[PDB]
């Protein structure tokens, strides 16, 4: 879980 | 009882908190004129396409016009930035983590060593094909001429080092493993905390560490996993920071810093 991501 | 904004200001004035870690987002950049990244115009399958690599390869013009607007020199820091600058000058800032890509933190005078631009920067660029690094200045002209930078080696598209969705975060981000456990106060200014892994950093502090949120809304982990020493100053981010500055006794020292650092930029 180190990669950029939006909650959606 | 429960902690208030006045109690946290009292803790800062008593120098009980000297390892302040700060998290900021778009809420502190909108008062400076920075446009909302969801609502463009000051070409959207969905709002996040502007920062998505497949679309960028399909059509990179939208991202590079937004950059021409956000590139250094155009906008100027505001009161929230210069408050954080004052925290640093007074030896209270352990580190400032930001999701913003306008570079206003650096322009306000916060040294890079105390700063973690967790979502990248326009100061550096990288070719999308051969990964060759490039100084951000080497491609500035192209963006001002509304061009698309191209690698002088393989002719691939050169992308400013803005962290897109799916991309890893920069390596200075990994300073969070040591900073947040070392922090004695966590300030959260103007962010919805909807982007990860940045947003999860609110939980990386210890339960004995106060967490002060100045944001229009109680958002994210602070709403569903509340803590005893959490404080929420809900409302406009500028007014909230100015209320804290007055409670701290820094109003006039701020008024000196804001007028001198602004005139420096002519
Ligand atoms: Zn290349």
């Amino acid at each position: 879980g180190g990669a950029k991501r939006h909650r959606k | 009882g429960k902690l208030s904004l006045q109690d946290v200001a009292e803790l800062i004035r008593a120098r009980a908190c000297q390892r302040v870690v700060v998290m900021v987002g778009a809420g502190i950049s909108t008062p400076s004129g920075i446009p909302d990244f969801r609502s463009p115009g000051s070409d959207l399958p969905y709002p996040e396409a502007i920062f998505e690599l497949p679309f960028f390869f399909h059509n990179p013009k939208p991202f590079f016009t937004l950059a021409k607007e956000l590139y250094p020199g155009n906008y100027k820091p505001n009161v929230t930035h210069y408050f954080l600058r004052l925290l640093h000058d007074k030896g209270l800032l352990l580190r400032l983590y930001t999701q913003n890509i306008d570079g206003l933190e650096r322009v306000s005078g916060i040294p890079a060593s105390k700063l973690v631009e967790a979502h990248g920067t326009f100061a550096s660029a990288t070719c999308t094909v051969c990964q060759r690094p490039f100084p951000g200045e080497d491609i500035r002209a192209d963006v001002m001429a509304d061009r698309v930078p191209r690698c002088p080696v393989c002719t691939g598209v050169v992308k400013p080092d803005i962290v897109f969705f799916g991309e890893p975060l920069p390596q200075r981000f990994l300073l969070h493993v040591v900073d947040f456990p070392m922090a004695d106060l966590l300030l959260i200014l103007g962010t919805s905390l909807e982007v990860e892994p940045f947003a999860s950093l609110t939980e990386a502090v210890r339960s004995s560490v106060p967490r002060l949120l100045i944001n229009r809304d109680l958002v994210g982990p602070l709403a569903w996993h509340p803590r005893s020493r959490d404080v929420a100053q809900l409302g406009d981010v500028v007014h909230g920071v100015e209320s804290l500055v007055e409670l701290l006794g820094w109003t006039e020292e701020m008024r000196d810093l804001v007028q001198r650092e602004t005139g420096k930029l002519d």
